[PDB]
């Protein structure tokens, strides 16, 4: 019988420290990250307007240890995005509790990317997509947000053959930030 | 009497606590101010991590001084 229980990419999750070792890797310094916990997010406003962006660690809490990773990013003037990899349904599961964090007068919008196109994949797209989508929709002429979102859904898919995949998994794999898979 | 607890998400927590305890009291303090249970605490107080029958003055962390506390939890 084919032995040896095997390890599958897809569970590896980000750490905290892992995530905000990714943003440092990539030259954003020593950040800051939110999150939300036991149904209340902590979220700090004033590093996310001067990072322009910020990583929130949702679906966690007293029992919950594993969670979802998703992105806020700050637009311009007074209008926050919200990038969530699994999807514009996903994200908008979201939108009010992020919402009632941000300045008064606030928007908060969700890309309308597509689901499906993840494939239990962490932190990945959340690193790569949302800073992309940060700078897509602060350029001086916007897009609308439905090309951004028709944009990053399609890169999505197109990234999924398998050199993606393969480019991916070796990303993946190099995080030595132990959030086991059963290790 | 007073030392600061600082996260990653951004937030620092003022705990009172006479410094002459044990860690896993700061723990507990902790747990009762925001509900995060113990065992998802790591605590580091000047580039080291924080045993538990260890003493507060053990690591000599005295008033002001300031630990930082990181959460054993991740997300997909």
């Amino acid at each position: 019988p084919l032995g040896s229980m095997p390890k599958y990419v897809e569970g590896v999750e980000l750490t905290q420290e892992g995530m905000h070792a990714i943003f440092a890797r990539m030259g954003y310094g020593d950040i800051t990250s939110g999150s939300i916990y036991n149904g209340v997010p902590t979220i700090d406003t004033g590093a996310l307007n001067r990072q322009g962006f910020m990583p929130v660690l949702t679906g966690v809490g007293p029992h919950r240890d594993s969670g979802h990773w998703i992105m806020l990013i700050k637009g311009p003037g007074n209008q926050y995005y919200l990038f969530d990899p699994l999807g514009k349904t996903s994200g908008e599961g979201y939108q009010n509790i992020l919402a009632a964090q941000l300045p008064m007068g606030s928007t908060l919008s969700v890309i309308p990317n597509g689901s499906g196109l993840n494939m239990g994949l962490c932190g990945y797209w959340v690193a790569s997509a949302g800073l992309r989508a940060h700078q897509a929709l602060n350029q001086h002429n916007p897009p609308t947000l439905l090309n951004v979102g028709q944009t990053i859904t399609n890169e999505m898919r197109n990234e999924l053959d398998h050199d993606g995949y393969r480019k991916i998994t070796g990303w993946l794999r190099a995080v030595a930030d132990e959030f086991p898979e059963g290790e | 009497m007073q030392i600061f607890v600082k996260t990653l998400t951004g937030k620092t927590i003022t705990l009172e606590v006479e410094p002459s305890d044990t860690i896993e009291n700061v723990k507990a303090k902790i747990q009762d101010k925001e509900g995060i249970p113990p065992d998802q605490q790591r605590l580091i107080f000047a580039g080291k991590q924080l045993e538990d029958g260890r003493t507060l003055s053990d690591y000599n962390i005295q008033k002001e001084s300031t630990l930082h506390l990181v959460l054993r939890l991740r997300g997909c």
